[PDB]
């Protein structure tokens, strides 16, 4: 039957297209989800030095104050 | 008579629509947090360069 095999390899055609699309699509998504909590981290150290540094930053001002 | 096939078409055209709807509200979301993020990162790369500059500024003072 010529239509049954066109009809079962345009639908099957067509299911290849879907399921590659759906791993594009998850795929992105995948990265943005690992981008967005690697900057979670790399904000969390940065974050950290910048607090350890505004308290240094502190007691060498006092230090300086002690001799004036 | 065969508009049946019409009118499948069209929804299934639709349910496809609003699944890539979908889609973009979740890339959409993590894009904008991902921007927002890269933002505040530099925000904070900035001000370690510039906590940096002023402690090696009082270290020197206080070597005189
Ligand atoms: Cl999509
Ligand atoms: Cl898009
Ligand atoms: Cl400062
Ligand atoms: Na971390």
């Amino acid at each position: 039957s010529q239509e049954r095999i066109k009809a079962e390899r345009k639908r099957l055609r067509n299911r290849i297209a879907a399921s590659k699309c759906r791993k594009r699509k998850l795929e992105r998504i995948s990265r943005l989800e690992e981008k967005v909590k690697t900057l979670k981290s790399q904000n969390t150290e940065l974050a950290s030095t910048a607090s350890l540094l505004r308290e240094q930053v502190a007691q060498l001002k006092q230090k300086v104050l002690s001799h004036v | 008579e065969e508009e049946k096939r019409r009118v499948r078409r069209e929804r299934n055209k639709l349910a496809a629509a609003k699944c890539r709807n979908r889609r973009r509200e979740l890339t959409d979301r993590l894009q904008a947090e991902t921007d927002q993020l890269e933002e505040e990162k530099a925000e904070l790369e900035s001000e370690i360069a510039e906590l940096q500059k002023e402690k090696e500024r009082l270290e020197f003072v206080l070597v005189a």
